[PDB]
């Protein structure tokens, strides 16, 4: 969470969220009159895993997303409505993309599953979609895993399966594998 | 929800006076003169959901909204980076036409347009939005109700204490 | 022959404007 | 007798049915009355009961090497379901 | 039809797009002799598919003008000062290149450069420079069909010696050996036409007995593309002869027919006479600069190569191995260029 | 497979980077299909690149069983392909060609195997058959023993639970902030 | 090292240990610094220029910052809090990068 409290109109959406929904009860209106200010009176870091939702709840950009800081403007992004595989809730999300890059992930309204809230992991895991990515087929050799074409990898898999028979073939599915 | 009472009045009235002649599905696509491989592309008919940043209801399907909100969109295709300047390059002719200009008032209108041109389509209904507050905070009075901690116990009273 | 884009063949450190880091397989 | 031999014969057994329908009433009676006995006879065999409102009742058995035989079970009494399953077992024996 | 990848290592990663001008092909090519007749079409084929082509050229801005249009921004790189004797420049040219095509050759000798320099010394030095790098994956050399070590003509002999040197240094290099190439900018039909029309007499060595297999330029360019799209072609020599084998007399007759010449202007300049008329003129050439008046045809080497049959050996690789059907050079689009001159209903 | 455990000779990892080390006999031929390089890819003889949830139109089922579908927000990277297409191409290569050749045909196959998959976006009620199942498995539940373990979560760190999260730099910063 | 480091902010206009908002530009090429992405030379960067400029003392708990001397020839007017500021930890103008600090809050 990035803070520009100078831009803060004193609604209480962040405080009400932190109390009723998040339940960490960290934010409050400290002060009286015009110099009243919003935030933890002590130096504290927001501990809830629903912390990202205050950014969306903030109408006037006083609370903003630090990972998504100064990177793009709203009009530049194409939004596609998809679901979050971070956990089995299947939170409905809108992925905003510029070109070939995912820029930010925000929730969608679905009273059935996620009212309008998104967990921090789902919200901020798009960063790991740009790192340690697999782009090409790799076949192992004496020099290690090396670049190979699709045909060569399939040939190696065929030569391997030829040896195995019956229950010697084993499949392990992952957390993010899809039904198809 | 009542009425716009502006040019939209004459727009709707022109809509209801006139009508289109029925033709077999896909016949108009041949008349269009575009490459026939265009109609091999798949269509998604959907209404955008509300952006989470803003609380306005204009973009949503709400009685306040008087603008067309159902889009025909085509599936996303390959995009790469220009080797010289890193610009986003594409070969998809239908990249932005559907998002930008294909706006329809009603789902049946977009379905009719797709069937008339011969595009296969899948209609996605928006998740229903009901403006119903929860029972705990149904009203402003509920904020200061006895529900918070129960009715005040009077066992602290000096008469009850003594 | 002074100014050229950073993706040019002439540029000392030519740039492939790829926005994804690729996994490097472990050695041997 | 033959109820013991489903494991040896079938790799998997699927029972598709509709949650509330007149056609699937017999399938519902079959699943709520004989599924426990079939499971007791064949503990490790996967007998999958899958249901949807518009689903059409069927009884599918998967044999070795991916051979699948589908038998429609619509509008059939629970006893008829058992006979059809016996026929599926006999067909698996034929392979 | 399904697009076939350029069989280059790690191409699958870099390549992206449909395969057009603006697409990305993972091929960076240094085509020596790009501004030439053969080189320009090879550059066009490689650059057309979104690849980047480095074209070293001897300073001539007007000659390399067509190459500018060949590709999108930054794809055709024109290096201003190319010298066959400069090693450092050759290393700089092939620095980023993963395929190198050598189309550098001279039809005639001059004072500055002889056959032995261009056709022998340059291939060996370039072969060493490419071998030391290791980044270069494919090497293609273009040679004549009639090139042989035991050939009377010095040009066709030096070319074969240079090809053997290249095969020695780079074992996986492919030696493309097309026949007489027909094109709009060719030196076959254009020289024959100029001989028939603006020359007093058209001397024909012997009676035109020598057999030839002319091929169209687009066919050779496509054959180059098919060589680069297959790694199994490496280390092999391909004799890209045309669909039909013709004697020189047939080609002369058919040019006379197509042009509707009044009669036959060709004369019989038998061998053992050209070998005496042109023999001093070769020594004349070796001590004087390039002159348009006399060249190519008026040499003993041309007479020596026009007394033999420049045809593909029976057991040999050709267009069929590359799955290309060569187009006839006596009909269709190939013959349009000479057709435009006169067809007897014209002027 | 359960009755007679067989040491696997070929193991197929469908995005599984959290497998227990005993799952692969350490002399098996491992095919890893996935989109990030992690513990799975490191132990692979052949690596097959696949699209991520942001790059593919795929089906996922919730903990409530509601079937929801993803969209292709951004195009696939490099020489990567949709995972079901990879498996079907491999099936053709190995000599056991799969009947389906298009995404709708795959969706029809999912509908055949489980009818609720046709009802995308709707949760289907379940017949209460749980008692009959436990009457069926009488002997097995008796076979099950007692363990010296206490009922507790298996999520050590919430921010990193899958390969995408482990690659994410933001999640690493969150973990460092919590662990100080 | 920089390939596996978490992107961090020095803290002139931010905090010492925060995340830095980053796009994926230069990630394939291998560049991980802001200035490296757009400047390929070895000259002095504008960030080096702005660090060289020193913080300026002002009187009061708020300073009006117009960027330039003339209000209509620079950044929009900005009001910066001088509370809790010293020479070592000055307040910063977001438009210009100028640094300010005041001793007034300490009752001086
Ligand atoms: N009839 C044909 O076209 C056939 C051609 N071939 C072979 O293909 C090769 C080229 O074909 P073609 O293009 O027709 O020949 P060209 O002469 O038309 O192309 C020659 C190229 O080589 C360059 N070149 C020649 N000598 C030197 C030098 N000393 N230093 C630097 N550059 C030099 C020329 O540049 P500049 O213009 O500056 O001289 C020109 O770009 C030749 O080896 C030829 O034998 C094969 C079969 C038939
Ligand atoms: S939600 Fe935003 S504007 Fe409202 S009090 Fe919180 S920080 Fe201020
Ligand atoms: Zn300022």
């Amino acid at each position: 969470i990035k803070t520009s409290m100078n831009r803060c109109i004193h609604c209480t959406r962040c405080v009400r969220f932190t109390h009723e929904v998040a339940g960490t009860s960290e934010l409050g209106i400290t002060g009286r009159g015009r110099d009243s200010e919003v935030g933890t009176y002590i130096e504290k870091l927001h501990s809830s895993e629903l912390s990202g939702n205050v950014i969306d709840l903030c109408p006037v950009g006083a609370l903003l997303s630090k990972p998504y800081a100064f990177t793009a403007r709203s009009w530049e992004l194409k939004g596609t409505e998809t679901i979050d595989v971070s956990d089995a809730l299947g939170s409905n999300i809108k992925v905003d993309c510029r070109g070939t890059e995912v820029m930010r992930i925000t929730p969608r309204l679905n009273d059935a599953i996620n009212e309008e809230w998104l967990s921090d992991k789902g919200r901020f895991q798009y960063d790991g979609l740009k790192r340690q990515r697999l782009n090409t087929p790799l076949v192992k050799g004496a020099k290690g895993l090396e670049n190979a074409t699709w045909s060569a990898a399939f040939d190696a898999i065929r030569t391997a399966i030829a040896g195995a028979k019956g229950n010697e073939l084993k499949a392990i599915a992952g957390k993010l594998a899809d039904a198809e | 929800a009542t009425a716009p009472q502006d040019f939209s009045l004459a727009m709707k009235k022109a809509d209801e006076i006139y009508s289109g002649k029925t033709v077999k599905a896909g016949d108009i696509g041949f008349s269009a003169g575009v490459p026939l491989e265009t109609y091999n592309r798949k269509v998604r008919i959907f209404c955008p959901a509300k952006a989470a940043s803003q609380s306005g209801l204009g973009r949503t399907l709400h009685p306040s909204s008087k603008a067309p909100q159902w889009k025909i969109v085509f599936e996303n295709l390959s995009k790469w980076e220009n080797p010289l300047m890193g610009w986003t390059s594409t070969a998809d002719p239908l990249e932005n036409v559907g998002r930008s200009t294909l706006l329809f008032y009603t789902k049946e209108e977009a379905a009719a347009f797709c069937a008339k041109h011969g595009w296969e389509y899948v209609v996605d209904e928006p998740n229903p939005r009901k403006h119903i507050r929860q029972k705990r905070y149904l009203g402003y009075g509920d904020n200061y109700s006895i529900k918070r901690k129960g009715v005040p116990d009077l066992a602290h009273l000096p008469s009850n204490r003594s | 022959e002074c100014y050229n884009p950073k993706g040019s063949w002439f540029n000392p450190a030519k740039r492939n404007w790829k926005k994804v880091e690729i996994w490097q397989p472990p050695q041997v | 007798a033959w109820k013991t031999a489903l494991t040896t014969t079938f790799q998997e057994l699927r029972i598709t049915l509709s949650q509330s329908s007149s056609s699937s009433a017999g399938a519902r009676e079959f699943v709520l009355g004989q599924y426990a006995e079939l499971k007791a006879a064949n503990p490790l065999l996967p007998i999958l009961v899958r249901e949807s409102n518009a689903a059409q009742a069927s009884l599918t058995a998967r044999y070795d090497f991916g051979v699948e035989k589908k038998v429609s079970i619509e509008n059939d009494s629970a006893s008829g379901i058992l006979s059809k399953l016996e026929g599926l077992v006999k067909h698996g024996q034929s392979l | 039809s399904t697009l076939k990848p350029f069989d280059l290592n790690a191409n699958n990663a870099v390549r992206n797009g449909p395969g057009g001008r603006s697409s990305i092909g993972g091929v960076v090519a240094t085509v020596f002799g790009a501004n030439g007749f053969i080189g320009s079409y090879v550059v066009n084929e490689i650059s057309k598919r979104g690849n980047q082509v480095v074209c070293p050229y001897r300073c001539n801005e007007n000659k390399v003008q067509p190459l500018k249009q060949m590709g999108d921004l930054g794809q055709v790189v024109l290096l201003p000062e190319f010298d066959i004797h400069d090693d450092e420049y050759i290393r700089r040219a092939i620095s980023r290149s993963n395929v190198v095509i050598n189309c550098v050759g001279i039809r005639q000798e001059t004072k500055n450069y002889s056959y032995k320099d261009v056709h022998v010394d340059f291939p060996t030095r370039l072969a060493k420079i490419v071998a030391e790098s290791g980044k270069v994956e494919r090497f293609i050399q273009v040679s004549e069909m009639g090139a042989d070590v035991s050939h009377a003509s010095r040009r066709l002999q030096t070319k074969a010696v240079g090809d053997e040197a290249i095969m020695k240094y780079i074992p996986d290099a492919t030696i493309i050996r097309p026949g007489n190439v027909v094109g709009i900018e060719d030196y076959f039909y254009n020289n024959l036409i100029f001989q028939l029309s603006y020359t007093i007499v058209a001397p024909v060595i012997n009676n035109g007995a020598n057999k030839v297999q002319p091929t169209y330029i687009l066919d050779v360019a496509d054959a180059v593309v098919k060589i680069l799209k297959d790694k199994k072609t490496s280390g092999k020599t391909y004799y890209l002869g045309g669909p039909e084998t013709l004697t020189m007399r047939q080609i002369y007759d058919h040019l006379i027919d197509t042009l509707r010449l009044s009669n036959d202007d060709t004369v019989n300049l038998r061998y053992e006479l050209a070998k005496m008329l042109y023999k001093p003129l070769d020594t004349l050439r070796t001590k004087l600069p390039e002159f348009p008046f006399l060249g190519f045809m008026m040499s003993s080497d041309y007479a020596e190569e026009q007394v033999a049959d420049s045809v593909a050996p029976a057991g040999s690789l050709g267009y069929k191995d590359l799955s290309i059907s060569p187009a006839k050079v006596t009909e269709g689009l190939a013959i349009e260029g000479v057709r435009f001159i006169r067809v007897g209903g014209y002027d | 497979a359960r009755t007679n455990p067989v040491p696997a000779k070929v193991v197929y990892l469908l995005g599984s980077d959290d497998f227990k080390d005993e799952e692969i006999p350490a002399d098996a031929f491992v095919i890893y299909q996935g989109h990030h390089g992690d513990k799975g890819a490191a132990r692979a003889n052949v690596v097959l690149p696949g699209a991520a949830y942001t790059e593919k139109a795929s089906l996922f089922a919730n903990t409530e069983g509601r079937v929801q579908t993803t969209r292709t927000a951004v195009p696939v990277l490099g020489d990567a392909r949709e995972d079901w297409k990879i498996i079907r191409a491999l099936s053709e290569v190995v000599g056991q060609q799969l009947p389906y050749d298009s995404q709708p045909q795959v969706r029809a196959r999912l509908a055949e195997v489980a009818p609720h998959f046709a009802e995308i976006g709707k949760a289907e009620s379940a017949l209460w058959l749980n008692g009959q199942y436990f009457k069926g498995v009488k002997d097995l539940v008796a076979k099950a023993a007692r363990s010296t373990a206490s009922l507790a979560t298996n999520i050590s760190n919430y921010y990193m639970t899958d390969a995408i999260s482990r690659a994410s730099r933001t999640m690493a910063k969150c973990t460092a902030v919590r662990q100080q | 090292a920089e390939k596996n480091k978490i992107p961090e902010t020095v803290g002139g206009a931010a905090f010492k240990g925060d995340l830095r908002g980053t796009s994926a530009v230069g990630l394939g090429d291998g560049l991980y610094s802001h200035t490296s992405k757009w400047m390929q030379g070895n000259g002095k960067s504008p960030m080096d220029y702005i660090n060289e400029v020193e913080p300026i003392k002002v009187k009061g708990l708020v300073v009006a910052s117009h960027g330039s001397d003339d209000p209509a020839l620079g950044c929009p007017v900005e009001y910066i809090s001088l509370k809790g500021t010293s020479y070592e930890n000055p307040a910063v103008c977001k438009y210009t990068g100028n640094r300010y600090y005041s001793d007034c809050w300490k009752h001086g």
